[PDB]
C-alpha cells in the first residue's frame, strides 16, 4: 500500500543523509 | 351535521338539458374534495365526476366526458352538475358524495353501498 | 429488601427468557414477506390463491411469502387498508375483461388511485395483475363491446413502442392491452417520487408464474429499498 | 315512493325540533364562562420511560387498574405485558392472527384481550393454572374487524366492530347477550362510564352515541364532527365525554346539555386525532395526532397548554393511569413512551 | 324496498326517542364541569408536576 | 546503514591505534608527529616529502573505490602546510569524495488525514447521538468511521517516530551512546500498528462491500450472525498477515524500526491481503454499478447518466475504488515520475478519502438532515 511504500522511501531518504552527515561529522573532528 | 340535498333532477327528454345541485351544510365545504355518483335502476353504485378542493383538478368518468361539467361554489357551499346530452342510459338517481377526509388527495369509500357523507339523491329520468 | 431483590431478580430472568424468545420471532420475522392481495372477488383472485381474513404461506426459492386476502369484511376499506402500510407489496387484482359488464375496469382504477394517493400507503409498492387476459381476448376480437364506448381515449391511442406481444398475438387485442395499462401507470406516474412503485402484468388466473412474477417483484422492491437507504437511487 | 318521502319528512321534522330544542337549552357557552379561571399555564412534559420490545407497529395499548402494568398490541402478532417501573417484559403472547387493531386488561388484571381483522375477541388468562399463559375463550359473532374492547368485568366485555354494530358479550358462554345497533359507520371506538352502566362509541359517520348496557338502546346521537371520529372518552365526572376525528378537532359533549360544549382546534393542525384521554381531574384533554405529536388542551378553556414530542410516526394509542401519575403513548415507530 | 322503508321507520322511532328527553342550561352544565375540574385539581399529578420523591418513574 | 558503518568505522579506528602502538618509526626525532584524525589513520611519512594514504574503507562508496587516495604532505621538521590560516594537518579528500516530492507529499497528506479525522470524529458522535438512526447499516458505517480515525492517528503517530528516529539528539547517540530510540522496541510496535490500522482499513471497506452485495442480491440471513462475522472479518482477518509480518520482522531482516522493506518477498505478506481485498471491493462496486443501471432503466437517458455518475463517485470512497488504479502497479515496478505519481495520487485520495466519506454519508444524509430538522422542531415547542 502507499503509506508502507512511503514511509520507507522517507526512512531510506533519512538514513542515508543520517550516514553523509555522520561522515560529515567525522570530517570536523 | 354533515347534511346534503341535491335538486334540479326530474324527467327530461333524450338530447335535453338539466342541471343537478347539492346544498352542502354542516362542515367547511372548501376543505374537502366533492364527487357525483349514480345508482342505475337495479345496478350498482358508480363514480361520475369529481371536483377538487380549489375546483382546479376535474375528472369525468368516460361515459359521460365531454357532456356533464361539474362546478362548486365555495361562498355559497353548493356543488353542481350541468348536464347537455342526455342518453337513456343515464337515468338513474344522483348522488352528491363528499370524500371523508379534509385536505386528502385519497378518496376511498364514496361509491359504497352504506357511505356516510352521502346525500339522499335525486331521481334523473331520461325517457319520451 | 432481601424478598424486593428475589422478586426483581425473578422479574429480570423471565424478561431475558421473553427477550431470547423474541431475538428469534424478529429473526423469523424478518425473513418473511407480507402480501395484501387486493381485488374484486369477480376478478381471478380467489383462483390466483389456489373469518375476516385468510393467510396461505408459500415459499419461493427458499424465500417464505406470507399473503393475505380480505374475508368478512364490509367494502368501507378506508379504515382497515390502513393495516397494510408496511407490507411488502400490494398485489392488486384487476379484471382486464369486465369494461363493459357497470363500468368495473373504472371502478378498479378509482380503487387503485385512492390507494395510491393515501398518505399511509405512500411507501408500499402494488404489484398488478391485469387479469383475465384470455377473456380481454376473446372480448376485443369479437368486435361486440367497445372500448371507447366507456374510454373515449381509446380512439386516439397508439399501441407503444415498447410493446412486447406474445407470438400470435392479434395487434387489436395488444392494442386494448397496453391501453388498460397505461390507465394505471398513469396514475402511477402522476405522484411516484420514487417512494413507492407499480409492476403491471399481463395475468390470466391459471398462469403457473405468478408466483415467479411476485418474487420478482419483491425482489425488486427490496433492492431499490436498499438503494435508496444507500442513497444510490 | 311517497310513504319512504313522508318517513324521511318527518325524520326531518324530528331533527329540527331537536335541534331547536338544543340552541333553546345553549343560554350561554362553556368559553365564556371560564373567563375568569387562569389558565393552567405551560405543561412541560417530559419522556420517562421507553418501552421498545414490539418488532412492528402498535395499534393499541391499554393500562392496568394498578396503574403499574400495561399492555400493548402489535401488528407483528405479538399481545406484550410491561412492568412500565422496570421497563422488565412480564408477558409475551404470541397472536394467533397477526393483525390485532385494539387490546384491553380486564379490571381483575386476570385477562387481557384483543382483536383485529380476523373478527374474533380472544381472552387471554394471565392467572395461568398451569404456567403458561393460553387462549381462554374466542368470541365469534362479529362480521367486521374488532376496532375496541373494553372488560366491564371478568365474564363481561364490549366490543365495537366495523360491522357498524357493538357487541355485548358473556366470555363463559362465548355468545352475544346484546347488540348494539344505529351507528351507519364502522364503530372505530368505545368509552365505559366510570360506572360502567353506559358506553359512548365513535363511528366513521362523524356521529357519536350513548348507549344503555343493560338495555341495548340508544339514548342519545351527538354531532358536529365533519368527518370520522377516531377516539373517544368520558369525562371523569362522567356527565361529558370527549371526541377525536379526521376533521383534525376535538369535542367536548355534555351528556345532560344534549350538545357540544366547545371545540379544540388550531390553524396549524390540518392532521386528524387518533387518540384522546383527559387527566384524573379532567381539566386537561390529551390527544395523539397523525403528524406524530400529542397536544395537550385546556379542558376548560380552548388554550393548547403543551405538547409531547417525541414519537417518530404516527402516535396511534395513549392512556393515562388510573391514579393519574403518567401518561403513555403508542406509536407507529414501535415504541411506548412513558410521560410525566 | 322493504328494507329502506324499514330502517327509515326505525330511524324515525328513534328520532322520537330521542326527542322526548330532559336538557339542562349549557351554563349548567358547564359550571358543574368547572366545579369539578376546581374540586379535583389538587389530586392531578399531570396538572401540578409533584416533586421527584414520590414519582415513581423519576 | 549508519549502524553498520559505525562499527566499521571503530574497528577501523582500533586497527589505527594497534598500529600507532607498533609504529613502523621508533621514534627517530625525524619522522612526522603522525596522529590518529577522526577521519582517517596517517603514519609518519618521510620528513620533506608528501605522503598518499588511500582513503579509509568503513566509507560506503569508498570501499569499493580503493584509487581514491587522500595525499597529505609534511615537512623536513614533522609539520604539515597551515589549513584555513591555522596549523592544522594537511588533507586532500576530492580524490574519494562524493526531498522536496516527499515533503509535498507530507504536507498534503497531513492536511487530508487532520480534517478526515475531525470529520470523522463529529460524524461518529451525529450517528451515535441519534437514536433513530442505530441500525446494522450505520454499525458499519460506524466501524469504518472508527477504522479510518485509528488509521489517521496511526500515520500521525509513524510520522512524529521517523521524526524523533532521525533527530540530532537521536543520531548524536548512534555512534557514541550505541542505545537510542532505533533500538527500542516501542518504535517497532508504532509501525507494526501503523500496518496494521492500514490493512484493518482497507478490510473494512471491504466488509462495506460485501454488505452492500449481501442487501443486493442474497436473499436473507441470521442479521446477529452476520454482524459478528463482518466485525470478525474487518478486525481479526487483518491480525492473520500483519502478525506473521512482524514475526517475520523480527526474526530476519530486523532493523530501521521496521520501516524499510528491503526484502519484497517479506514485505508480500502485507500487500497481499491487502490487494486481495481491493480487488474483490472492486468486482463487488462493478456489480453494484451494475444493480444500479439497469435500475435506472427498468423505470429521460440525459438525466440517467448524471444520476449514474452521481451514484458512481458516491459509491467510490465507501468501497474505495480509487486504489484500484495504481493497485497493481507494484513497488517493485515503480520508478521515476511513475512511482511518484502513484504515491502521490495513492496517499492525496487516501487522506480525504475519510472526510469524503464522512460527508457524504452523514452530512449530507437525508436521514441526519431530517433527524436534525425533528430536533429543532422539538426545540421550538
Amino acid at each position: 500500500h502507499g503509506e508502507x511504500t512511503f514511509t520507507s522511501d522517507l526512512s531510506k531518504q533519512m538514513e542515508e543523509e543520517a550516514v553523509r552527515l555522520f561522515i560529515e561529522w567525522l570530517k570536523n573532528g | 351535521q354533515v347534511q346534503l340535498q341535491e335538486s334540479g333532477g326530474g324527467l327530461v327528454q333524450p338530447g335535453g338539458s338539466l342541471r343537478l345541485s347539492c346544498a352542502a351544510s354542516g362542515f367547511t365545504f372548501s376543505n374537502y374534495k366533492m364527487n357525483w355518483v349514480r345508482q342505475a335502476p337495479g345496478k350498482g353504485l358508480e363514480w361520475v365526476s369529481d371536483i377538487s378542493q380549489s375546483g382546479a383538478s376535474i375528472s369525468y368518468t368516460g361515459s359521460v366526458k365531454g357532456r356533464f361539467t361539474i362546478s362548486r361554489d365555495n361562498a355559497k357551499n353548493t356543488l353542481y352538475l350541468q348536464m347537455n346530452s342526455l342518453k337513456p342510459e343515464d337515468t338513474a338517481v344522483y348522488y352528491c358524495a363528499r370524500c371523508p377526509a379534509p385536505f386528502t388527495r385519497d378518496c376511498f369509500d364514496v361509491t359504497s353501498t352504506t357511505y356516510a357523507y352521502r346525500g339522499q339523491g335525486t331521481q334523473v329520468t331520461v325517457s319520451s | 429488601t432481601e424478598d424486593q431483590r428475589n422478586e426483581e431478580k425473578a422479574q429480570r430472568e423471565a424478561n431475558k427468557k421473553i427477550e431470547k424468545q423474541l431475538q428469534k420471532d424478529k429473526q423469523v420475522y424478518r425473513a418473511t414477506h407480507r402480501l395484501l392481495l387486493l381485488g374484486a372477488g369477480e376478478s381471478g383472485k380467489n383462483t390466483i390463491v389456489k373469518s375476516g381474513i385468510f393467510e396461505t404461506k408459500f415459499q419461493v426459492d427458499k424465500v417464505n411469502f406470507h399473503m393475505f386476502d380480505v374475508g368478512a369484511q364490509r367494502d368501507e376499506r378506508r379504515k382497515w387498508i390502513q393495516c397494510f402500510n408496511d407490507v411488502t407489496a400490494i398485489i392488486f387484482v384487476v379484471a382486464s375483461s369486465s369494461y363493459n359488464m357497470t363500468n368495473r375496469l373504472q371502478a378498479a382504477l378509482k380503487l387503485f388511485d385512492s390507494i395510491w394517493n393515501n398518505k399511509w400507503l405512500r411507501d408500499t409498492s402494488v404489484i398488478l395483475f391485469l387479469n383475465k387476459q384470455d377473456l380481454l381476448a376473446e372480448k376485443v376480437l369479437a368486435g361486440k363491446s367497445k372500448i371507447e364506448d366507456y374510454f373515449p381515449e381509446f380512439a386516439r391511442y397508439t399501441t407503444p413502442e415498447d410493446a412486447t406481444p406474445e407470438p400470435g398475438e392479434d395487434p387489436r387485442v395488444t392494442r386494448a392491452k397496453y391501453f388498460i395499462r397505461d390507465e394505471f401507470l398513469r396514475i402511477s406516474t402522476a405522484s411516484g417520487d420514487g417512494r413507492h412503485y407499480c409492476y403491471p402484468h399481463f395475468t390470466c388466473s391459471v398462469d403457473t408464474e405468478n408466483i415467479r412474477r411476485v418474487f420478482n417483484d419483491c425482489r425488486d422492491i427490496i433492492q431499490r429499498m436498499h438503494l435508496r437507504q444507500y442513497e444510490l437511487l | 315512493q311517497s310513504e319512504l318521502d313522508q318517513l324521511r319528512q318527518e325524520a326531518e321534522q324530528l331533527k329540527n325540533q331537536i335541534r331547536d330544542a338544543r340552541k333553546a337549552c345553549a343560554d350561554a357557552t362553556l368559553s365564556q364562562i371560564t373567563n375568569n379561571i387562569d389558565p393552567v399555564g405551560r405543561i412541560q412534559m417530559r419522556t420517562r420511560r421507553t418501552l421498545r420490545g414490539h418488532l412492528a407497529k402498535i395499534y393499541a395499548m391499554h393500562w392496568g387498574t394498578d396503574s403499574r402494568l400495561l399492555v400493548s398490541a402489535s401488528q407483528d402478532g405479538k399481545l406484550i405485558i410491561w412492568d412500565s417501573y422496570t421497563t422488565n417484559k412480564v408477558h409475551a403472547i404470541p397472536l394467533r392472527s397477526s393483525w390485532v387493531m385494539t387490546c384491553a386488561y380486564a379490571p381483575s388484571g386476570n385477562y387481557v384481550a384483543c382483536g383485529g381483522l380476523d373478527n374474533i375477541c380472544s381472552i387471554y388468562n394471565l392467572k395461568t393454572r398451569e404456567g403458561n399463559v393460553r387462549v381462554s375463550r374466542e368470541l365469534a359473532g362479529h362480521t367486521g374487524y374488532l376496532s375496541c374492547c373494553r372488560f366491564l368485568d371478568d365474564n363481561q366485555i364490549v366490543t365495537s366492530s366495523g360491522d357498524t354494530t357493538c357487541a355485548l358479550w358473556d366470555i363463559e358462554t362465548g355468545q352475544q347477550t346484546t347488540t348494539f345497533t344505529g351507528h351507519t359507520g364502522d364503530v372505530m371506538s368505545l368509552s365505559l362510564a366510570p360506572d360502567t352502566r353506559l358506553f359512548v362509541s365513535g363511528a366513521c359517520d362523524a356521529s357519536a352515541k350513548l348507549w344503555d348496557v343493560r338495555e341495548g338502546m340508544c339514548r342519545q346521537t351527538f354531532t358536529g364532527h365533519e368527518s370520522d371520529i377516531n377516539a373517544i372518552c368520558f369525562f371523569p365526572n362522567g356527565n361529558a365525554f370527549a371526541t377525536g376525528s379526521d376533521d383534525a378537532t376535538c369535542r367536548l359533549f355534555d351528556l345532560r346539555a344534549d350538545q357540544e360544549l366547545m371545540t379544540y382546534s388550531h390553524d396549524n393542525i390540518i392532521c386528524g386525532i387518533t387518540s384522546v384521554s383527559f387527566s384524573k381531574s379532567g381539566r386537561l384533554l390529551l390527544a395523539g395526532y397523525d403528524d406524530f405529536n400529542c397536544n395537550v388542551w385546556d379542558a376548560l378553556k380552548a388554550d393548547r397548554a403543551g405538547v409531547l414530542a417525541g414519537h417518530d410516526n404516527r402516535v396511534s394509542c395513549l392512556g393515562v393511569t388510573d391514579d393519574g401519575m403518567a401518561v403513555a403513548t403508542g406509536s407507529w415507530d414501535s415504541f411506548l413512551k412513558i410521560w410525566n | 324496498n322493504t328494507a329502506s322503508i324499514a330502517q327509515a321507520r326505525k330511524l324515525v322511532e328513534q328520532l322520537k326517542m330521542e326527542a322526548n328527553i330532559d336538557r339542562i342550561k349549557v351554563s349548567k352544565a358547564a359550571a358543574d364541569l368547572m366545579a369539578y375540574c376546581e374540586a379535583h385539581a389538587k389530586e392531578d399529578p399531570l396538572l401540578t408536576p409533584v416533586p421527584a420523591s414520590e414519582n415513581p418513574f423519576r | 546503514s549508519l549502524w553498520e558503518t559505525v562499527q566499521k568505522w571503530r574497528e577501523y579506528r582500533r586497527q589505527c591505534q594497534r598500529s600507532l602502538t607498533e609504529d613502523p618509526p621508533p621514534a627517530t626525532d625525524l619522522f612526522c608527529n603522525r596522529t590518529f584524525d577522526e577521519y582517517a589513520c596517517w603514519p609518519d611519512g618521510e620528513p620533506g616529502s608528501f605522503v598518499n594514504v588511500s582513503c579509509p574503507w568503513y566509507l560506503p562508496w569508498a570501499s569499493s573505490v580503493p584509487q581514491g587516495h587522500v595525499y597529505r604532505f609534511c615537512t623536513a621538521e614533522g609539520l604539515w602546510l597551515q589549513k584555513d590560516n591555522s596549523s592544522l594537518p594537511w588533507r586532500d579528500l576530492s580524490e574519494c569524495e562524493e526531498e522536496e516530492q516527499l515533503l509535498f507529499l507530507y504536507i498534503i497528506y497531513t492536511v487530508g488525514y487532520a480534517l478526515s479525522f475531525s470529520a470523522l470524529v463529529i460524524a461518529s458522535a451525529i450517528l451515535l447521538g441519534f437514536r433513530h438512526l442505530h441500525c446494522t447499516r450505520n454499525y458499519i458505517h460506524l466501524n469504518l468511521f472508527a477504522s479510518f480515525i485509528l488509521r489517521a492517528l496511526s500515520v500521525f503517530i509513524k510520522d512524529a517516530a521517523l521524526k524523533w528516529m532521525y533527530s540530532t539528539a537521536a543520531q548524536q547517540h548512534q555512534w557514541d551512546g550505541l542505545l537510542s530510540y532505533q533500538d527500542s522496541l516501542s518504535c517497532r510496535l508504532v509501525f507494526l500498528l501503523m500496518q496494521y490500522c492500514v490493512a484493518a482499513n482497507y478490510y473494512w471497506l471491504l466488509v462495506e462491500g460485501v454488505y452492500l452485495y449481501t442487501l443486493l442480491a442474497f436473499s436473507v440471513f441470521s442479521e446477529q450472525w452476520i454482524f459478528r462475522l463482518y466485525v470478525s472479518i474487518g478486525w481479526g482477518v487483518p491480525l492473520l498477515f500483519v502478525v506473521p509480518w512482524g514475526i517475520v520482522k523480527y526474526l530476519y531482516e530486523d532493523e530501521g524500526c521496521w520501516t524499510r522493506n528491503s526484502n519484497m518477498n517479506y514485505w508480500l505478506i502485507i500487500r497481499l491481503p491487502i490487494l486481495f481485498a481491493i480487488g474483490v471491493n472492486f468486482l463487488i462496486f462493478v456489480r453494484v454499478i451494475c444493480i444500479v443501471v439497469s435500475k435506472l432503466k427498468a423505470n429521460c437517458k440525459t438525466d440517467i447518466k448524471c444520476r449514474l455518475a452521481k451514484s458512481t463517485l458516491t459509491l467510490i470512497p465507501l468501497l474505495g475504488t480509487h486504489e484500484v488504479i495504481f493497485a497493481f502497479v507494484m513497488d517493485e515496478h515503480a520508478r521515476g515520475t511513475l512511482r511518484f505519481i502513484k504515491l502521490f495520487t495513492e496517499l492525496s485520495f487516501t487522506s480525504f478519502q475519510g472526510l469524503m466519506v464522512a460527508i457524504l454519508y452523514c452530512f449530507v444524509n437525508n436521514e441526519v438532515q431530517l433527524e436534525f430538522r425533528k430536533s429543532w422542531e422539538r426545540w421550538r415547542l
